């Protein structure tokens, strides 16, 4: 009877739904048994597999769909789906187009093709189509919270109120209804849902990674109890997608390096190809031991190497986060595992056992938002390789065209020796700060900024214009290589004013919300002349953000925007500013270290979220408690008095400038023994036959 | 940025 294979399929939906994922298969199978050419069971079944990780064979059965049924749809749609986790952007375009042009009114191949527009950063196109999608179906919760983190990357706050509210809404009734919640885990901290919500959301995730490797039904590992096969050392493993470059390699490249091999033995895990930049060489290089997961797809295969090197502590870098392999850490082939670092939160998942942290970051009344059991850096889980990276940046002197700090800026690794041959510089106390006089060389180089030129030649030293690097040392404007000659920054170069205090903020712009800036209004609004110095990303959200401004009574000369700079040129050009102010929302983390490391500080205030603690433990680190406010109100006070007291201005900067040098906050080689007694701490815990607890110390 | 996810869509069987 036709109504066999139509109740197995359907029944097989409804499994599916449930999270049965492996009944669902087997009925879909059944239904292809009874009957062979049922292009719903073929595509229903691909579906499934695509949950399970089965790519390619999802792939054969939504092709056999449409050989059935050329005008197939869903097939089609979903077939995208798999193709855009393939990588695949151009084939899943194809697929949903060609859905579209069969069904117009398809509301799930309008808001995957959306999904693709997101990605490519074309966000006025996904914003046209996933409000196409909710237009032909309104209760689509994929649609309506990923038009909101549109909404969000371009700062639209239209009815904002009441998308706040849809979007708890949504997640209370998929959680209530064991459903995987539309918000993802990275971006649960932006909107205001309960701590239990966000550790559900995150929680939920990580159960994808468990559809993926039951199917390889690999038995548990057993795990090292001694360090005799390593000779006492304690083996640790590093994974992650993103040695080459990418933040968390200017934070952490230099690690690997600095474990002390007599009691430590370092592997790091790469699960991304080699991007042929200095960052991926010297891990590479540095690490015991180099592993390219990246030619191991299988998560099965690619667990047993890290288990067949004896790992003993494995540090998971992604969270959720791309490039992630989190399949890998579910199935548990280390005795201990930890995450450290890449991922701001939370994996609410049972197979990571600690989250590496810091007690203000992450202080023990709020242990309940993490799933992991806490693990103490003394001082802050943060960590930098600006000392390594940027070392032409530790020493500066400026041109006295009238004396400020940050209107006119040289750096330079030679600067000290340049600055030798000109008899007429005067040195300021305020370490010292050289002050060239308005002369001839001065002159020179205010020509070749306003010129536009690319660098000149003064005694024989290469003088760069600081908008040029990347035509000058490409890996130099990268922070692969530090630069070679002295370069010249300025605030004309910005477009911001000479005479006025600079308020800058560089972080993505989805991290400001209403009440961020309705703060940053009320600083500017208590500061004559003051700015602020945004960052363009994207570009489409300047009007926005504009017109919010100016609605909260602030004119639009008072904001000014630059592009996303190069590494260097966006560590480099915080100088110019006086102060930088914190979203208080999620923290810069990564443009946090890269502020401080100019001398320039930073305001902030924490928050619940380990996304919203970061720079205030770091501000703890440096020695700064005076720049961290416990409410908004001390936020303003703060940013107020520190641009107009222009005397306690002084005294702040001059702080920031020392300490970045003298605080444990850019300090690779006392992290790193410090995170050594860490794991230690870990190990002997386990031995001593016990599970993980708290290492709060 | 990570992957924005996608809907797959379930075929009833009539
Ligand atoms: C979350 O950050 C990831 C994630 C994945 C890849 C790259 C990055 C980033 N690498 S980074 O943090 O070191 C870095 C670099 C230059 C930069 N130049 C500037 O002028 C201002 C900031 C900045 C930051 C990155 O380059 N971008 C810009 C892009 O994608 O075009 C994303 C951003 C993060 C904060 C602000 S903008």
């Amino acid at each position: 009877c036709p109504t066999h294979a139509d109740s197995l399929n359907n029944l097989a939906n409804i499994k599916r739904e449930q999270g049965n994922i492996e009944e669902a298969v087997r009925l879909y199978r059944k239904a292809l048994e009874v009957f062979p050419e049922f292009a719903a069971a073929h595509s229903n079944l691909a579906s499934v597999l695509q949950q399970q990780g089965k790519l390619q064979e999802a792939l054969m059965h939504y092709k056999e769909a449409i050989r059935i049924s050329p005008t197939f749809a869903d097939a089609y749609s979903n077939m995208g789906n798999t193709l855009k986790e393939m990588q695949d952007v151009q084939g899943a375009l194809q697929c949903y187009t060609r859905a579209i042009q069969i069904n117009p009114a398809f509301a799930d191949a309008h808001s995957n093709l959306a999904s693709i527009h997101k990605d490519s950063g074309n966000i006025p196109e996904a914003i046209a189509s996933y409000r196409t999608a909710l237009k032909l179906k309104p209760d689509f919760p994929d649609a309506y919270c990923n038009l909101a983190h549109c909404l969000q990357i371009v700062c639209d706050w239209t009815d904002y109120d009441e998308r706040m509210k849809k979007l708890v809404s949504i997640v209370a009734d998929q959680l209530e209804k064991n459903r995987l919640p539309s918000v993802h885990p990275h971006h649960s901290m932006l909107y205001p849902l309960s701590h239990g919500f966000r550790k559900a959301i995150a929680e939920r995730h990580g159960n994808l990674c468990l559809d993926k490797i039951n199917v390889l039904h690999k038995p548990p590992y057993e795990h090292p109890k001694d360090l005799k096969l390593s000779d006492g050392r304690l083996r640790v493993g590093y994974v992650s997608s993103d040695f080459g470059n990418h933040p968390t390699s200017h934070l952490m490249q230099s690690i690997p390096g600095m474990h002390n091999p007599d009691k430590f033995e370092v592997f790091c895990y790469a699960l991304s190809p080699d991007d042929g930049t200095n960052f991926r060489v010297k891990v590479m290089a540095e690490a015991n031991h180099f592993i390219d997961l990246s030619q191991i797809p299988c998560n099965g295969k690619a667990a047993d190497r890290i288990h067949q090197d004896g790992i003993h502590i494995l540090v998971n870098m992604n969270g959720y986060t791309k490039g992630a392999r989190n399949e890998l850490f579910a199935l548990r082939p280390a005795p201990i595992q930890a995450m450290w670092l890449g991922y701001p939160g939370t994996s609410g998942a049972l197979f990571m056992d600690y989250i590496i942290t810091d007690q203000e970051t992450s202080p023990a009344e709020v242990a309940e938002q993490y799933s992991e059991k806490l693990a103490y850096m003394p001082h802050t889980f943060f960590i930098g390789d600006h000392a390594n990276m940027f070392p032409h940046l530790k020493k500066k002197a400026v041109i006295d065209f009238k004396i400020y700090d940050n209107r006119i800026v040289l750096n330079g690794i030679d600067l000290k020796a340049f600055l030798d041959s000109l008899p007429d510089v005067k040195i300021v106390k305020m370490l010292n700060m050289p002050v060239i006089p308005m002369n001839t060389i001065a002159e020179a180089v205010i020509e070749m900024i306003n010129r536009g030129q690319i660098q000149i030649t003064i005694n024989g030293f290469s003088i760069s214009n600081g908008l040029a690097t990347t035509q000058i040392n490409n890996k130099a404007a990268t922070g692969e290589e530090v630069p070679r000659t002295i370069i010249v920054t300025t605030r004309s170069q910005y477009g911001l004013p000479e005479d006025a205090i600079v308020y800058c903020n560089f972080n993505q712009l989805y991290k400001i919300d209403p009440s961020t800036l309705q703060m940053w209004a009320n600083i500017l609004k208590r500061v004559p002349n003051s700015v602020l110095w945004l960052l363009r990303f994207p570009a489409v959200g300047e009007p926005n953000i504009q017109q919010y401004a100016q609605n909260m009574g602030l004119p639009q000369n008072r904001i000014i925007f630059s592009p996303v700079a190069p590494k260097e040129e966006h560590v480099r050009r915080g100088q110019l500013a006086d102060v930088c102010l914190d979203t208080p929302l999620c923290n810069g983390h990564t443009t946090g270290m890269d502020v401080l490391w100019a001398g320039t500080p930073m305001v902030t205030m924490p928050g619940e979220t380990l996304a919203s603690r970061v720079a205030a433990s770091q501000l703890t680190c440096l020695g700064c408690l005076e720049l961290i406010a416990k409410n908004r109100q001390e936020y303003e006070d703060i940013a107020v008095k520190l641009g107009t007291d222009l005397e306690y201005l002084k005294k702040v900067r001059g702080k920031v400038w020392k300490q970045r040098i003298s605080s444990p906050l850019f300090n690779t080689k006392q992290y790193t023994m410090e995170l050594e007694r860490l794991y230690l701490q870990m190990w002997e815990h386990y031995a001593a036959g016990n599970k993980p607890d708290h290492m709060i110390k | 940025t990570h992957e924005t996810g996608t809907t797959n869509t379930a075929t009833t069987a009539t």
